[PDB]
C-alpha cells in the first residue's frame, strides 16, 4: 500500500521558518516526483513546487522560489519543505502528493496545518454539555481556549443516524472555540457512560470528558 | 494559467444530471487535464485523469470531456456521496494550476431544526467564564437566524456561531451557537433563551434555561 505520511500541525512565529516532512512508503521513493501544495481555509489549491528524489532536483513556482526549499532524504524515503520568513498569510494546510501518469496527483498526504501567529500554543479546556434540570437526548462538549488548530473530537456513545455533529472551530482573540453534539436514545444515558475525547496534537495533550447529569 | 470553474456553487436533487465546467485562459493539452474531489476536512482525491479517464474506485456515473480551453465534469445521476467540492487541474505548463472549485450540494426536503440548550458546566464556572450553548441540529435549507435573549432582552455580544457542512447520511445542516460571558455577568441574569427562525415554521423554534430550575 502506498502511503504519504506528513508531520504534525505546528505554530510558528512571524519571521521564523518551518520545515515539514512527508514520509513515503510502499513504493520506490526515487521513481516518482512529489509535489507540495498550499490550501488556505475556503480556497483552492496553490502549487509551491516539486522534488525529484531521483536526482535531487526541485522546481518552484516563481512566487515561491525565494521562500520555499524542497529537499529529500533517500536514507529515510522522506521529502521535506522549508518555508522561510513566514507571515500570517503563510497560514494554511500544506499537502504532499505523488506525481503519477500524465502528472496527475494520485496519492496524497493527510495535510499539515501550519499557523503563523504571535500567539501562544495553549491546550483546550473541555466542558461537558448536559441538559438543564423525549425518546432522544442531545448532549455535547464545548472545547474552548486552545491554539492553534486542529483539534479532533471522538465520542464514546450510542449515537443514532446523523447523530454526531462536530462544528468547525471559530477563532477569537488568539483562542479557538469548537463544539460537538451527540444525540442518543434516552434509555442509554445517563445509564451508559458517554465521553467526548478531544486531542490537540500541537500541545501534545488530550482530554477524556465524561458527560455527567447535572445534580 | 488561470482556470475558472462554473458554477461556483450549485445544488441538485437525487437522480438529476449535473454538469460543471472549467474554462482555461490558455489552451491546455487534454492529456494533462485532471479533476479532483474534496470533502470538508479531508485531502483531495484524484477523480478524473487525462480529461476522461476515471481514477480507481470512482463511480461510473461520472465522466469528463473537453479540449483546448473548455473542460467539463458530468455526473449522470446525483447521489448523496457526490456532495463535495470539485477542482480542475492543468499541467500543460509549469507552474501547474487548479480551479477555484465548484461546490456541489444536495437538494433535499425541508427539515426543521431540533433545538437543545445547555448551561455552563460547573467546571467552566471555576475558570471565571460561563458559556451557554445552543445546538440547532438536522435542518434544511441552510438559511437560519439565531437570537439570544437574556431575561427578555436580546444579547448580541459574545456569540460564536458555527455550521457543519451537509451530513453524509441525511444531508442536513447543523449549527452551534455559543454565548460566552464572564461568570459575574452570567450570574446577574435568570433565563437564557436561544431562538431560531427558519422557513419551516412561522414561529421561532426556541429553548430556554433558567438558573433557578437547576
Ligand atoms: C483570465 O480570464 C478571466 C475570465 O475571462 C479574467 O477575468 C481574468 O482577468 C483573466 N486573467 C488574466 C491574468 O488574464
Ligand atoms: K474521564
Amino acid at each position: 500500500e502506498v502511503k504519504l505520511e506528513e508531520s504534525g500541525p505546528e505554530l510558528v512565529k512571524p519571521g521564523a521558518s518551518m520545515k515539514m516532512s512527508c514520509k513515503a512508503s510502499g513504493y520506490t521513493f526515487t521513481s516518482y516526483i512529489i509535489h507540495w501544495l498550499k490550501q488556505k481555509p475556503g480556497q483552492g489549491l496553490e502549487w509551491i513546487g516539486y522534488i525529484n528524489p531521483y536526482n535531487d532536483g526541485s522546481k518552484y513556482n516563481e512566487k515561491f522560489k525565494g521562500k520555499a526549499t524542497l529537499t529529500s532524504d533517500k536514507s529515510s524515503s522522506t521529502a521535506y519543505m522549508e518555508l522561510s520568513s513566514l507571515a500570517s498569510e503563510d497560514s494554511a494546510v500544506y499537502y504532499c502528493t505523488r506525481n503519477y501518469g500524465s502528472d496527475s496527483l494520485d496519492y496524497w498526504g493527510q495535510g499539515t496545518t501550519l499557523t503563523v501567529s504571535s500567539a501562544k500554543t495553549t491546550p483546550p479546556s473541555v466542558y461537558p454539555l448536559a441538559p438543564g434540570s423525549n425518546s432522544m437526548v442531545t448532549l455535547g462538549c464545548l472545547v474552548k481556549g486552545y491554539f492553534p488548530e486542529p483539534v479532533t473530537v471522538t465520542w464514546n456513545s450510542g449515537s443514532l443516524s446523523s447523530g454526531v455533529h462536530t462544528f468547525p472551530a471559530v477563532l477569537q482573540s488568539d483562542l479557538y472555540t469548537l463544539s460537538s453534539s451527540v444525540t442518543v436514545p434516552s434509555s442509554t444515558w445517563p445509564s451508559e457512560t458517554v465521553t467526548c475525547n478531544v486531542a490537540h496534537p500541537a500541545s501534545s495533550t488530550k482530554v477524556d470528558k465524561k458527560i455527567v447529569p447535572r445534580d | 494559467i488561470v482556470l475558472t470553474q462554473t458554477p461556483a456553487i450549485m445544488s441538485a436533487s437525487l437522480g438529476e444530471r449535473v454538469t460543471m465546467t472549467c474554462t482555461a485562459n490558455s489552451s491546455v493539452s487534454s492529456n494533462y487535464f485532471h479533476w479532483y474531489q474534496q470533502k470538508p476536512g479531508s485531502s483531495p482525491k484524484l477523480w478524473i485523469y487525462s480529461t476522461s479517464n476515471l481514477a480507481s474506485g470512482v463511480p461510473t456515473r461520472f465522466s469528463g470531456s473537453g479540449s483546448g480551453t473548455s473542460y467539463s465534469l458530468t455526473l449522470s445521476s446525483m447521489e448523496a456521496e457526490d456532495a463535495a467540492t470539485y477542482y480542475c487541474h492543468q499541467y500543460h505548463r509549469s507552474p501547474p494550476t487548479f480551479g477555484s472549485g465548484t461546490k456541489l450540494k444536495m437538494k433535499r426536503a425541508d427539515a426543521a431544526p431540533t433545538v437543545s440548550i445547555f448551561p455552563p458546566s460547573s467546571e467552566q464556572l471555576t475558570s471565571g467564564g460561563a458559556s451557554v450553548v445552543c445546538f440547532l441540529n438536522n435542518f434544511y435549507p441552510k438559511d437560519i437566524n439565531v437570537k439570544w435573549k437574556i431575561d427578555g432582552s436580546e444579547r448580541q455580544n459574545g456569540v460564536l456561531n458555527s455550521w457543519t457542512d451537509q451530513d453524509s447520511k441525511d444531508s442536513t445542516y447543523s449549527m452551534s451557537s455559543t454565548l460566552t460571558l464572564t461568570k459575574d455577568e452570567y450570574e446577574r441574569h435568570n433565563s437564557y433563551t436561544c431562538e431560531a427562525t427558519h422557513k419551516t415554521s412561522t414561529s421561532p423554534i426556541v429553548k430556554s434555561f433558567n438558573r433557578n430550575e437547576c
